């Protein structure tokens, strides 16, 4: 809540497909939020509705 | 739906001549095979609206 964050994305993503990467910010955020690395050897994607849906996105096979 | 029926067509041309099969009785059961399976399953994003979502209708460019 109280913390000024700075985050980095790395680019390549056409911008239709962006919002795939949203998810992701929500975990990376709750682990600086508990200092919890992710566990390691996982991937993920989706977009984030604002309240916990996520949605589909394209581009899966690649 | 243009793109789907013509998808089959084609699909159905193809076993017709590659296939040997004299006709196509398309039914749904089939259908898995020639489209694949179904991209939409659900109609809404929400079946049901948690608090503080309501739905609302939008008339878009398209």
């Amino acid at each position: 809540v109280t913390s000024h964050i700075h985050l980095h994305v790395p680019e390549g993503a056409t911008p239709k497909d962006g919002p795939s990467a949203g998810c992701t910010i929500v975990t990376a955020l709750l682990s600086l939020a508990m200092g919890r690395p992710v566990r390691q050897n996982l991937a993920m994607t989706g977009e984030v509705s604002l309240t916990g849906k996520i949605l589909p996105v394209g581009g899966i096979k690649e | 739906l243009q793109k789907q029926v013509e998808k089959v067509l084609r699909k159905s041309a193809y076993k017709i001549v590659s296939g040997e099969a004299e006709s196509v009785e398309v039914t749904p059961e089939n259908l898995q095979d020639f489209v694949g399976k179904p991209v939409f399953t659900v109609e809404r994003m929400y079946d049901v609206t948690p608090p503080g979502v309501v739905m609302g209708l939008a008339w878009t460019a398209m």
